[PDB]
């Protein structure tokens, strides 16, 4: 059933990700020796504008390893673009720790297989609980400030047809779209690509969504959880 | 609020070609009832020369100046004259705020830093925002010009009333 | 790095606020002035030479003149045709009549009604409503079709036997707009709408409301009533169904001002209304404050 | 699966029932008034204050 | 996953109705809730169709819903099968549109057709069964594009000018057939779509490079062909070494132009639901791959 995959990643990136249920992303890098480097969704939280100050302090405290800091330097080096450099792998549940760690990922399957999301990153457009829900990973670019720091969200919705979801996203994110137009006018020598990117990975039953806390090195984080989850990857689709 | 800014930019665009300058209006309960302000559909405006003319008609004169014929076939030049009359009317953007508000507090909650000659509070049970134009054939603007304001509702009913440009511009232009 | 016009616009803000009345002092509204407007930068000039002002007010008087002078032309037609007939009124509206009545008092009531109606003349009166559909685009085409259809030879037996059926003629049910004035207590009604038909037994008229009920005023001694047809034909009625006939001589007015004052304004498409012509409109848009606005 | 077909064999009401016995009530029989704002959540008063 | 959907008829099933429904086996019907058991009311578009309101609303309501296939029926029981992405299935042509080998399919609300005498299916009481239209890509794309064109053109014009343009637009000819859009009334959804279209159109107008702006002028000066003659005839009402050439900036600008054009295309292209293998020669049935 499930399509297992296998990756290697150095110890510095692992310690908070080591909880079995996690989500993993692959990042390209211009540096020749680390051609690719593997980053979990939690590590994006240290830079995500949506994450609150306390959770950002915790993330800064945890990921102090030199390799992880170099990874964040590579991430921040990217000029106003991340989806050109980020690629989604899927959900993982197995880990062996060491000087170089081993973990497996599933790119298509539904074989506990809970997927974990940080509480800061989670939003829903609807408070009514639909019986069937899809979940998506979206990246949104802020433009009203001096330079673009990105926003990160993982959201659940009962909408499947893409254009309807883009309509509702436009409705809720009108400020970001106006900010994108403002960026285009205010700095004409610079040309941003999109306001946000939608990517699809989700099939789950809404009655199996949980709220929970997570611990690492006696540091405490608040998270939201999808329990009876199935993973189906998709293409990074750009919207305005 | 956004209507004033958009209409100002649009009239800046069109001024080089048809030479209309923008005028910004706000209307309250002394103008129209809440029911008709809630269902407002269209707003229309027109300019008149001092001697009595229109913006769309040829300034010198037109066949419309002739007396009505009261004949059976064509009462008043039906199709062509009606086309001219709809030609002379012009449409403008509008936004209505159905909730009650006061001007100064609302503007300060918006980005506008209002600093009036005195902080005269005004309370409007409902507000509609509208921008109108008055034309000057060249950079000479005559105070005797009259302006028309039309409001249209879905059922076809309409109300209108006229202004003198000398009243609208009585002191703002006098400074310049 | 430069900002857009919007941000410097919002920063600069407004500083003045004036209240202006309309010409008739019916309605008052405010105007706002933005300090950052391009209108300031243009540096245009302004003057109000008095002769132009006098011309403007005279033209404005001529503009409001359009309907009152039409009322007065109606008066002139009434009096002229009353003189021409010499004091004879044929019966035109179906109602019974009594012989042993002091007809002098109802004649005096007709005089009083004529005096009272004219004092309360307004743009709300019947004849403006009568001209209202006459001006629209459809009226000319409809009149052309009607004149062509009524001026037709009786079909030969050939046309009746084969092909199309008898082509539909005009309906008896006509639409009229009316003014009624009551003298017992001095008050008038000016914006009435009424159904009309021709009685089958005798060619007199029968008047009914749009609900179908037969109308009563024709009997009442204290009332005199005013009718106008959708082809600008004119009737004045006093108790007893005795009428005065004329055509509204609207040729006293220039077409320009007549069209300028009023017309049944045609619509253009907006949110919610059908693209196909003449379809039933959905529920009204009505951006509302009674409810939380939709987003 | 097992399809079940039933046929009526009487020209009248061939079965009767009565509401025999009571166990304790499932509703509190309270007087707490319905939260009318929650069943009509769209409506607001005009002046915001 | 709920790989099967059962639906129960409350009304009696006369022999004629059950035979007619038996002929419909393996057709396509939509289901809103995806729940395991569903009543007979939600089967079909009859619950949601309303000629008084927008065809745009019906288009959105249809595109949002889920798709299912039909299976053989029994007493008071009708079985619906949900397709799985990537597998191979048999579908029957619900509409009169011709189907061809090797082109994609889309789902759209029903359209008016020549005779207007649409056949009625399972008219149980005041309820009726109505199927959606499965349409090959060119016709569906053309009709959605022309509906958006209707919305963009008709705005702020009198009925008289609009009257000729709507009769020119509403009629669609596709592979020897003729079709007409039922009720193209403007709706708030169409206004949102038009706002997005205007924003994208202005953005591509702005960020387009100089070479893209001046390309057709230079080539019209250089060459002369029927295509260029038509383009100039269109642009006639509107109608040297570049001082800057920069490959990297040109690459980035064209990437922005592609994201803009990609966005503008999404307004028109409905999501694919089926890709076909070769079709039976009677044009009544085909074997297709299902996509989600």
């Amino acid at each position: 059933q499930a399509l297992t995959a296998r990756f290697f990643v150095p110890e510095g990136l692992v310690e908070f990700e080591a909880q079995p249920g996690a989500l993993l992303i692959r990042m390209e890098t211009g540096c020749d020796s680390p051609r690719h480097l593997y980053i979990s969704l939690y590590l994006l939280g240290i830079r995500a504008s949506n994450v609150s100050a306390s959770t950002r302090c915790l993330l800064e405290s945890v990921y102090t390893a030199s390799a992880a800091r170099a990874a964040l330097q590579w991430l921040d080096l990217g000029p106003h673009l991340l989806h050109r450099r980020l690629e989604t792998l899927g959900c993982v549940k197995t880990v062996s720790l060491g000087i170089t760690s081993l973990l497996t990922c599933v790119m298509r399957g539904y074989l506990v297989f809970a997927l974990m999301i940080p509480k800061d990153m989670y939003l829903t457009w609807e408070e009514t609980r639909g019986r069937l829900q899809y979940v998506y990973l979206i990246i949104v670019y802020d433009y009203d400030g001096p330079e673009t720091r990105p926003g990160i969200y993982v959201l659940t919705s009962s909408i499947a047809h893409w254009q309807t979801l883009v309509d509702v996203a436009r409705g809720k994110f009108a400020r970001e779209r106006c900010s994108f137009v403002n960026r285009r006018i205010t700095r004409p020598r610079q040309i941003p690509l999109c306001t946000g990117v939608i990517q699809k990975l989700g099939w789950c039953l809404a009655d199996d969504i949980h709220t929970s806390f997570l611990v690492h090195k006696e540091l405490k984080l608040s998270v939201v959880r999808l329990d009876n989850f199935s993973v189906e990857l998709g293409d990074f689709r750009e919207f305005v | 609020m956004e209507t004033h800014l958009y209409s100002d930019l649009a009239f800046e665009a069109r001024f080089a070609d048809d030479e209309q300058l923008p005028l910004h209006l706000v209307l309250d309960q002394e103008v129209l009832s809440n029911e008709e302000a809630e269902t407002l559909r269209y707003v229309y405006y027109r300019n008149v020369d001092s001697a009595g003319r229109s913006t769309g008609r040829a300034p010198g004169g037109d066949e419309d100046d002739a007396p009505a014929s009261d004949d059976a076939e064509d009462a008043v030049g039906g199709d062509r004259a009606f086309d001219r009359e709809r030609r002379t009317w012009q449409r403008a953007c509008f936004r209505v705020l159905p909730r009650p508000l006061e001007l100064l507090d609302y503007l300060r909650q918006s980005g506008l830093t209002v600093t009036l000659e005195k902080e005269q509070r005004v309370r409007m049970f409902y507000a509609v925002f509208t921008t109108l134009g008055l034309r000057c054939p060249d950079n000479r603007l005559s105070g005797a010009q009259t302006l028309h304001l039309r409001l249209v509702w879905p059922d076809g009913s309409y109300r209108d009333w006229e202004f003198l440009a000398r009243d609208l511009l009585r002191e703002e232009m006098e400074a310049n | 790095d430069e900002v857009a016009r919007t941000d410097e616009w919002k920063g600069a803000g407004v500083s003045r606020l004036r209240e202006v009345w309309d010409v008739q002092h019916r309605v008052r509204l405010r105007v706002l002035w933005y300090v950052n407007s391009f209108w300031r930068s243009r540096e245009l000039s302004y003057d109000d030479h008095e002769v132009e002002l006098y011309r403007a007010l005279d033209a404005y008087r001529a503009r409001i003149a359009v309907e009152y002078v039409l009322i007065r032309a109606v008066r002139d037609e009434i009096y002229a045709v009353l003189r021409r007939d010499g004091g004879a009124l044929p019966q035109r509206f179906a109602c019974h009549v009594s012989r042993n009545m002091s007809w002098r008092v109802v004649w005096e009531l007709c005089r009083h009604a004529l005096a009272l109606w004219m004092d309360w003349a307004d743009v709300r009166s019947c004849i403006i409503k009568a001209l209202t559909p006459r001006l629209s685009r459809g009226a000319a085409a409809a009149a052309q079709r009607a004149r062509r259809q009524r001026e037709r030879s009786a079909p030969k037996p050939q046309e009746l036997l084969f092909g199309p059926r008898n082509e539909s003629g005009p309906p008896a049910e006509q639409t009229w707009y009316a003014d009624v004035v009551r003298c017992v207590r001095a008050q008038v009604d000016l914006g009435v709408e009424v159904r009309a038909a021709r009685c089958p037994r005798t060619g007199l008229w029968i008047v009914r409301d749009r609900r179908g009920r037969l109308r009563r005023w024709l009997s009442q001694p204290e009332v005199c009533v005013l009718y106008v047809t959708p082809d600008l034909d004119f009737y004045w009625v006093l108790p007893g169904g005795f009428a005065v006939s004329s055509r509204v001589t609207l040729h006293g007015l220039a077409q320009r001002a007549l069209r300028d004052r009023f017309q049944n304004f045609e619509a253009v498409l907006a949110r919610g209304m059908h693209v196909e012509a003449g379809r039933q409109e959905p529920e009204t848009p009505r951006v509302s404050g009674r409810r939380l606005p939709f987003d | 699966t097992q399809n079940i077909n039933t046929v009526d064999m009487g020209l009248g009401y061939t079965s009767n029932t009565c509401v025999a016995y009571v166990n304790r009530v499932r509703t509190d029989m309270g007087v707490r008034v319905q939260d009318l704002f929650r069943v009509f959540p769209m409506n607001v008063y005009r002046h915001d204050e | 996953m709920e790989a099967n959907i059962f639906c129960t008829f409350d009304h009696k099933l006369s022999i004629a109705d059950v035979g007619k429904l038996t002929k419909l086996v393996a057709a396509v019907v939509p289901i809103p809730q995806r729940l395991h058991l569903i009543k007979h009311y939600q089967l079909g578009l009859h619950q949601f169709v309303d000629h008084t309101r927008g065809y745009v609303r019906l288009r959105g309501l249809l595109r949002n819903m889920t798709l299912t296939l039909m299976r053989r029926v029994e007493g008071n029981q009708i079985l619906l099968h949900v397709p799985t992405h990537g597998l191979l299935y048999t579908v029957l042509n619900t509409g009169p549109v011709t189907w061809e080998k090797g082109d994609a399919l889309c789902v759209l609300p029903p359209l008016f057709h020549g005779p207007l005498a649409r056949e009625n299916l399972l008219t149980l009481g005041q309820w009726e069964l109505v199927l959606p239209w499965i349409v090959p890509m060119p016709l569906a794309l053309e009709i959605n594009q022309r509906l958006l064109i209707m919305g963009l053109f008709s705005l702020d014009r009198s009925y008289e000018e609009v009257k000729a343009a709507v009769q020119q637009l509403q009629t669609i000819t596709f592979r020897d057939a003729t079709f007409t859009i039922p009720d193209p009334v403007i709706d708030q959804h169409l206004l949102i779509d038009m706002k997005t279209a205007c924003l994208s159109m202005s953005m591509v107008a702005n960020l387009a490079s100089e070479l893209t702006m001046t390309y057709v002028r230079k080539l019209a000066l250089e060459d002369s062909s029927m295509l260029l003659v038509k383009c100039q005839e269109l642009l006639m009402r509107l109608d040297a070494r570049p001082q800057h050439v920069s490959p990297d900036d040109e690459i980035a600008r064209l990437s922005a132009l592609f994201v803009m054009l990609r966005q503008l295309d999404d307004l028109i292209r409905e999501q694919v639901v089926f890709t076909v293998c070769d079709v039976s020669p009677d044009n009544k049935s085909a074997t297709c791959i299902f996509k989600g």
